[PDB]
């Protein structure tokens, strides 16, 4: 489920992206943000309480 | 509970007798000739999401406008005060439970022909008594009144309050995520349908809401870039699906109250709501609330039909008097696109896209309405679509007041 | 009482609570009955011409 | 053969199906009376290209799509490609067909040449035809269809 | 008593025993569930437009007014998923052959 | 029960005299078949076949039962296609897995 963040690389993960390199030297990259979480805010809430 | 209500019944466009027959009278699509709770029972169960229409019954909204028709001739004991008969059919009960033939033991008297009676609960006593299985009477006729009170388009009416959104009703909002606004409008008349309920209600201030929301989402107001309270609704390519506009919670940023209350009544100026079913969902889903709660106010009489003008319970031209705008879907699409390009939701050449595919589908509805008109003249004996003018496809009416409403009200 | 607003206050609205400072006991909440439906369609295959 | 394709078993045109309940002389493969609902005509319905129903709620009855792409009140005239009523052959047998018997409703089969067969009766004692077409209704399939009696 | 399915009400509103906290995880909860809920009507148009129009189906199905079907995720979900796909692959490429 | 005192011979006898048969065998009979088929039973919602009328009514009281039946929670809950039918065989097909 999420293991390879755990496994392998740094966990310190801010943003997780993917990109390719064209010869040409140009960079395409593509930023993959999350979508609304529900469970973090109420955890953020539980956490003030 | 609202103990009184008050109405008004359809106007004959120059025929003589109201615009039904008894097939349709036999072929409703709720209980055996019951007209009440019905106006949805043709789509209970559903399958894609083609309209669902007929021969003679050639519209969406042509089976409520029989329905109006149809209630119009019997609604006497709260005129008169006694139940009639119309060619030989009456209720079953005091309680009004059906219609059915009259029997030849103790017929009621004929009832007289007539049109635009006004309508009052306490002309028949035996209401009060027998609320608890009579309460939807109290939804239908006001659904009725509301639509004879025009005669371009139902009315219904729109307010928000200046605190925010209670969170009680949040509480019970948050039920109804990624559900299109049809089903609600279903939900929204069952709620009211069944069983008595008082005006104040946490499901109340709830469906209230929803109506303005949606509004707001209508002129494009409120989007995801800014919702009411995480709230919005979502909308598909007018190209495909035009009509599948669905609720959605959102963790953007929301906008804030108004200055002051403000509360409005609203109206479709163009005939294209006889065959857009969002317009019927709309309007059926706000006409829910002001049943169980009553009209907060007089409607204006200035901008309404003749025979509209000064209902005893329902319009008015003193100070307490509600205004009511109109609005033509064809610049509001216009309106709605042009805020999601200065909120940056789409660049200029997909709003340019976006009014042409909207214009193109709605010269369809104008097509096949007028088509559908010829078909059925009113001067047949029933009147299964409201008549118009060509005319009446091009008028803008107070659109322009309309969207500034919007933005007063959610800012 | 503090912990009671829900029971003993005559200025409690419904479903308040101030959640960040302390924890409250006995409140008012909704309780659902979500239906569950499943699916049998019929497919049909397009003519030959 | 185009001329005298009947001596090889083999008939032209479209086939029709209407309730007819006759006394006295009967000749279908001779029609005296100039047929009815030619495609095109008033009213007159084609079937959509996926021969598909849908059902309503609540005592509405199904409709059926044209090719329009739009549902359609079965009671009427229609008109089927061959093809079409061979991918939805059991639908029909379901919907469609107890409505002919009921004679509330006239089908066109549309088919260019088809092979025919006859089947002779005494015209004295009673007959009914609708069991001769119910079967060769039952063995039409995506592949192929048996001979028109 | 709201919404009866013919003898039970689909949603009701009571007081009675409860903490704050824990409620407020409930109601989050039903609300991630609600945000997955897919319109069951759409269904046929999906099968349509995925079958390149080459089947043609009708689902029907009964309109209740509490009603859940949580299938539907936005684009952000899926490739976000994709992404995490390559994460867990990362230490052997070789093991996407059976895709 | 009501008293039942039998009514006279003479008016029993000529009663009996005249009576016609009911239903005689003649050729000549515009014999009309049913317009409904009577030898399966189709269900309406999901085109299955059957040979009586009391099989169909159990399986649409069983696998087309919209209750909100229980109170106490579901034991479980099926995924969102059951099965699907091809219209031009009349072959239904099952959902390796609807639970």
């Amino acid at each position: 489920l999420l293991d390879g963040l755990a496994l392998y690389g740094d966990p310190r993960i801010a943003d997780l992206s993917a990109a390719y390199l064209q010869y040409g030297g140009n960079v395409v990259r593509e930023h993959v943000p999350p979508g609304p979480s529900h469970i973090h805010r109420t955890l953020q809430q539980v956490e003030s309480t | 509970a609202q103990r009184q209500f008050f109405g008004l019944t359809y106007n004959f466009y120059g025929q003589p007798a109201p615009l039904f027959d008894l097939n349709d009278l036999q072929e409703l699509a709720g209980c055996y000739a019951r007209p009440w709770t019905s106006r949805f029972s043709h789509l209970a169960i559903s399958t894609g999401s083609l309209p669902v229409w007929s021969a003679r019954y050639p519209s969406v909204a042509s089976r409520n406008i029989i329905v109006n028709t149809l209630l119009g001739a019997h609604l006497n004991p709260f005129a008169g005060g006694q139940v009639t008969s119309h060619q030989g059919i009456t209720w079953r009960d005091p309680v009004l439970s059906s219609l059915a033939p009259v029997p030849a033991i103790q017929p009621p008297p004929v009832w007289a022909v007539a049109e635009n009676v006004p309508l009052d609960s306490n002309n028949y006593p035996t209401y009060v008594l027998n609320l608890s299985s009579m309460w939807p009477i109290n939804q239908d006729v006001h659904i009725m009144t509301m639509w004879a009170l025009s005669d371009q388009g139902p009315i219904y009416h729109l307010e928000v309050p200046v605190d925010p959104m209670p969170a009680a009703t949040t509480a019970a909002l948050m039920a109804y995520i990624g559900v299109p606004i049809a089903h609600l409008a279903q939900t929204a008349y069952r709620f009211a349908g069944q069983l008595p309920q008082s005006p104040d209600s946490t499901m109340v201030s709830t469906i209230r809401w929803l109506s303005a929301i949606w509004f707001g989402s209508l002129t494009g107001r409120l989007n995801r870039s800014r919702t009411c309270n995480g709230f919005y609704f979502e909308f598909a390519k007018p190209a495909l699906n035009p009509d599948q506009a669905v609720l959605k919670w959102n963790d953007g940023a929301r906008a804030a109250p108004p200055a002051a209350a403000q509360s409005s009544y609203m109206r479709c100026i163009s005939p294209h709501w006889q065959h857009q079913i969002v317009e019927v969902a709309g309007a059926l889903m706000s006409q829910s609330v002001t049943a169980v709660t009553g009209l907060p106010a007089l409607i204006d009489e200035a901008t309404l039909p003749a025979w509209s003008q000064g209902v005893a319970n329902l319009t008015g031209n003193g100070q307490g008097v509600v205004p009511c705008l109109d609005y033509n879907p064809v610049p509001m699409a216009a309106a709605r696109h042009l805020q999601w390009r200065q909120d940056g939701l789409i660049t200029a050449a997909q709003e340019a896209q976006l009014n042409n595919d909207y214009t193109a589908y709605a010269l369809t509805i104008e097509r096949h309405l007028t088509a559908m008109l010829v078909a059925n003249p009113i001067a047949a004996g029933r009147m299964p679509i409201q008549p118009f003018n060509a005319a009446d496809f091009g008028q803008a009416g107070q659109t322009a007041a309309a969207v500034a409403l919007a933005q007063a009200m959610f800012v | 009482p503090l912990r009671w607003p829900g029971l003993v206050d005559p200025n409690y609205r419904v479903g308040t609570n101030d959640l960040p400072n302390r924890i409250t006991l006995y409140n008012s909440l909704y309780r659902y009955n979500f239906t569950y439906p499943t699916l049998d369609g019929i497919m049909y295959v397009r003519s030959a011409t | 053969f185009m001329a005298e394709m009947n001596l090889f078993n083999v008939a032209r045109g479209n086939l029709y199906l209407v309730q007819t309940a006759t006394n006295g002389n009967w000749s279908p493969m001779a029609p005296v009376a100039a047929p009815p609902f030619v495609r095109g005509g008033p009213n007159v319905r084609v079937v959509g290209r996926f021969g598909t129903i849908v059902p309503r709620p609540d005592g509405l009855e199904p409709q059926l799509i044209d090719d329009g792409n739009v549902p359609r009140d079965i009671a009427g005239d229609w008109v089927y490609p061959s093809d079409v009523l061979q991918v939805s052959v059991a639908v029909f047998c379901d919907y469609v067909w107890p409505m002919v018997k009921a004679g509330r409703t006239r089908v066109l089969v549309e088919l260019g040449h088809y092979v025919y067969t006859l089947h002779y009766y005494d015209p004295q004692i009673s007959l009914d035809e609708a069991p001769i077409l119910e079967e060769w209704l039952s063995k039409i399939n995506p592949a192929g269809i048996p001979p028109v009696p | 008593a709201n919404l009866i399915g013919g003898e039970v009400s689909a949603m009701v509103e009571c007081m009675e025993l409860c903490d704050a906290l824990t409620l407020h995880i409930r109601e989050t909860y039903v609300m991630l569930l609600r945000s997955m809920h897919q319109d069951p009507t759409q269904i046929v148009q999906i099968v349509n437009e995925c079958a390149n129009n080459l089947l043609n189906s009708t689902i029907p199905i009964s309109l209740r007014p509490t009603i859940l079907c949580p299938w539907f995720a936005s684009s952000e979900d899926l490739r976000l998923q994709q992404v995490m796909h390559l994460v867990n692959i990362s230490s052997n490429t070789a093991a996407a052959l059976p895709l | 029960d009501i008293i039942t005192r039998p009514t006279s011979d003479s008016i029993a006898a000529v009663a009996n005299a005249t009576k016609p048969a009911a239903v005689v065998s003649d050729p000549q009979s515009m014999k009309v078949t049913p317009i409904v088929n009577p030898s399966s039973y189709v269900c309406n919602v999901c085109n299955a076949r059957f040979s009586t009328m009391s099989a169909l009514s159990e399986h649409l009281r069983s696998d087309h039962r919209d209750d909100a039946s229980t109170l106490l929670a579901t034991p479980m809950i099926n995924n969102a296609i059951r099965s699907f039918l091809t219209a031009w065989d009349g072959i239904r097909i099952l959902s390796p897995d609807v639970s």
